[PDB]
């Protein structure tokens, strides 16, 4: 056990690297940036989750099967967060920022844009906190949603009460009434799902654009999205 | 290049 702000502090520092993506937007290129940019950040999410205390410590299969589940969900809350104080703006990345009618220019992803630009619109509305996004980042991770992956599960569930009593935390630090205290935290967690179904629309569009020639997809994003 | 399995056991 750590204090949930020795844990807070860990999570900061665990935080990736930016990633740069680097004519204007066909299906083909809007597709080819957002696949590349997905794949460098796979790379940094990896070095990323080794760093969350007790991680390494759960067996390679439970490593593995959390990655697995969650990266999309951890893509996007990523994406959440650098979007949140712009308004119809997704930032994907530093020099790839899209306004949603980008989204125009690929099938099927304007209704991803606007799920994902309204989630990050209740977080605005919310002021989601630093110490917040941390948090909740961390316990996608270590499947607050509680996807079906005794000493890795039992460590696991250890984990993941560590952070959430570190995000109780977080809240009641804010000072507002143990009423409003609760609903923030169950507003949190309802939206933490609505980013696993989103995931899921994500998943489902990706795959169909590798199937239907419109994008490759090679290397470890390949890797990620053949376990869906 | 790099898998997830190596990118998890290794550095
Ligand atoms: C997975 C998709 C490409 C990669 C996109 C991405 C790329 C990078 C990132 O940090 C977040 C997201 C979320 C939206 C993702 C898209 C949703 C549909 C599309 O196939």
């Amino acid at each position: 056990t750590l204090s949930p702000e020795q844990l807070v502090l860990t999570l900061l520092e665990a935080e990736p690297p930016n990633v740069l993506v680097s004519m204007p937007f066909t299906e083909a290129s809007m597709m080819m940036s957002l696949t590349k940019l997905a794949d460098k950040e796979l790379v940094h999410m990896i070095g990323w989750a080794k760093k969350i205390p007790g991680f390494v410590e759960l067996s390679l299969l439970d490593q593995v099967r959390l990655l697995e589940s969650c990266w999309m969900e951890v893509l996007m809350v990523g994406l959440m967060w650098r979007s949140i104080d712009h308004p119809g703006k997704l930032i994907f990345a530093p020099d790839l920022v899209l306004d949603r009618d980008e989204g125009k220019c690929v099938e099927g992803i304007l209704e991803i844009f606007d799920m994902l630009l309204a989630t990050t619109s209740r977080f605005r509305e919310l002021k989601l906190q630093h110490k917040e996004y941390l948090c909740v980042k961390a316990m996608i991770l270590l499947n607050s949603s509680m996807y079906p992956l005794a000493e890795s599960s039992r460590k696991l569930t250890h984990l993941l009460n560590a952070v959430t009593d570190a995000l109780v935390w977080v809240i009641a630090k804010s000072g507002i009434s143990s009423q409003q205290q609760s609903v923030r935290l169950a507003n949190l967690l309802m939206l933490l799902s609505h980013v696993r179904h989103i995931s899921n629309k994500g998943m489902e569009h990706l795959l169909s654009m590798k199937c239907k020639n419109v994008v490759p997809v090679y290397d470890l994003l390949l890797e990620m999205l053949n376990a869906h | 290049i790099q898998s997830l399995i190596n990118l998890l056991a290794d550095n």
